[PDB]
This record gives structure tokens, C-alpha cells and sequence, in this order.
């Protein structure tokens, strides 16, 4: 309704603009040579990098931040495969090395890492997820065992 | 490239009570480097958010932004008896190869000292 609502609106909208520009300036600070403007997926890669402590979630290997935008180095993977979940939420998006995202196919992390037999790779993966800066609903989603079925 | 982390440790002296205005200033200096990219670093104008907290700020050192940020901290830290600020510098390639457990604690221990005000 009122004019003071209008003023609060542009107050609140300024904080939204300033934050998106803050993330944009940071991206080009990190990558001056990045041609063009960072899209949402580019910001997501960087965000995932920070939350995963600079490690590929599948291998545990260190990700070279310099090659983050290198076409074919890091990929954003759907943990629970999209074909069985249709889950394109942020909670189902993780950052992995392109090399380590070649033989997972339509498996869940639980299936891929042989969590049924509590394998070493499963234990290391699970430890990597629980110690990351993911929300606790994201960890639960990633670490799901059974489905509907 | 030249990626570094400025490991910042902020604690309360006890030498002097900390104002609410001093808290709002420091939290504002920190949040200037905070976005959706690293929301976990966000600071509030409260004691729990600033006292005994480690914050690892990612920088490209070929940019002058790290120097700006550190200068703002040092300038603040000298006009506020109630808050101590310590700063270290560490290679990002060494930072990610540290453990995740107590990482910022170990970064300060193995990082190059910048200042301790």
C-alpha cells in the first residue's frame, strides 16, 4: 500500500542487488581472464568448491581452483541421478572432477560406492559429505540408501 | 594462479569492554567479502559471531583486494582496544591439502604471519 512500504522495498531491493554484484565482482577477481559474465552455474561451481573444502566429492582429490572454468575439468553432477529423481534442486548438485564423473551413470552415491557392504570408498565419501559445509538436508539427500521402489 | 587465504582470527581482549558500534563495524568489514559464494563466513554484530572465530578469506593475490581487506582490518583493529585481530597468509594449494578438521586452526599455525594487533 503505502509510500513507506515503497521505501522499504527499494531498501530491500538494494541489498539484493549489492549481494549479486558482490558475488559477480568476486568471480572476476578470482578469474580476470574469464571471458564474459559469470552465469548462475559458474557461481554454483565456485560455491560448491568452497562448501566441499576444495575437494572433488567423489575422489577426494584436490581441485585446482585455477582450472575451475576450464571446459572439461570440474563438472556439476546430480548425486541422485536425474533419470530416477528428476531432482535439479541445489541439494542434489555436487562438484566433482570431470575424470571422476565418467563411470557413475545412473547410480546413487550409495550404490556407486558400494555402501551396502560398508566399503572403504563409501566410508571416505560419507565422511567427506558429513564434514562439508552442505546443509543437513543436502547431506541426507546425497547419502540416501533406498528409494521408493 | 596466485590464490591465497587470509586466515583471520578475532578474539576479545577483556582489556576493555567492546561497544555494539565496534561490533557492527567489524561485522561490516567481514561481510564485505561475504556473498552467496561463501555465506558461511557471514558475521553478525554479536559476541558469539566475532569472539574466538577463525575466518579463511579466499583471494587472488594478483589482485589488490587482499591488501585492501587487510588494511581495513588493521585500521579498525587499532581503533578498538576491546578486540584483538590476528592475520596469516597461506597458499590455497597448501590450504586445501590441510585436513578439514581444525583446518583454519592449522592454517594459522602453518601460515605466514601478517599482523597481530
Amino acid at each position: 500500500k503505502s509510500f513507506k512500504d515503497r521505501k522499504m522495498i527499494e531498501k530491500m531491493q538494494e541489498e539484493n542487488r549489492k549481494d549479486r554484484e558482490k558475488a559477480a565482482a568476486k568471480f572476476r577477481e578470482y578469474f580476470p581472464n574469464f571471458v564474459g559474465e559469470p552465469k548462475s552455474k559458474d557461481i554454483l561451481k565456485l560455491r560448491l568448491y568452497e562448501m566441499q573444502h576444495g575437494k572433488c566429492l567423489y575422489s577426494g582429490k584436490e581441485i585446482n581452483l585455477g582450472r575451475l572454468n576450464e571446459k572439461g575439468y570440474v563438472e556439476i553432477d546430480h548425486a541422485l541421478p536425474f533419470s530416477r529423481t528428476w531432482d535439479d534442486s541445489f541439494n542434489n548438485k555436487v562438484l566433482v572432477l570431470g575424470s571422476e564423473n565418467q563411470n557413475k551413470g545412473n547410480q546413487t552415491p550409495y550404490e556407486y560406492f558400494n555402501g551396502k557392504d560398508n566399503s572403504r570408498e563409501w566410508q571416505e565419501f560419507k565422511a567427506r559429505v558429513e564434514t562439508s559445509r552442505f546443509p543437513r538436508s543436502k547431506k541426507q539427500r546425497i547419502l540416501l540408501q533406498k528409494f521408493d521402489e | 594462479m596466485a590464490f591465497k587465504r587470509a586466515i583471520i582470527f578475532t578474539s576479545f581482549n577483556g582489556f576493555e569492554k567492546v561497544s555494539r558500534t565496534e561490533k557492527r563495524r567489524l561485522a561490516k568489514i567481514i561481510n564485505a567479502r561475504v556473498s552467496i559464494i561463501d555465506e558461511y563466513l557471514r558475521a553478525k554484530d554479536t559476541n558469539a559471531s566475532l569472539d574466538g572465530q577463525y575466518r579463511a578469506f579466499l583471494f587472488n593475490d594478483e589482485s589488490p583486494a587482499m591488501t585492501e581487506f587487510l588494511a581495513k582490518l588493521k585500521a579498525f583493529a587499532e581503533s578498538c582496544t576491546g578486540i584483538s585481530i590476528d592475520a596469516w597468509e597461506i597458499e590455497e594449494s597448501e590450504y586445501v591439502r590441510l585436513p578439514v578438521e581444525r583446518r583454519d586452526f592449522l592454517a594459522a599455525a602453518n601460515g605466514k604471519e601478517i599482523f597481530k594487533i
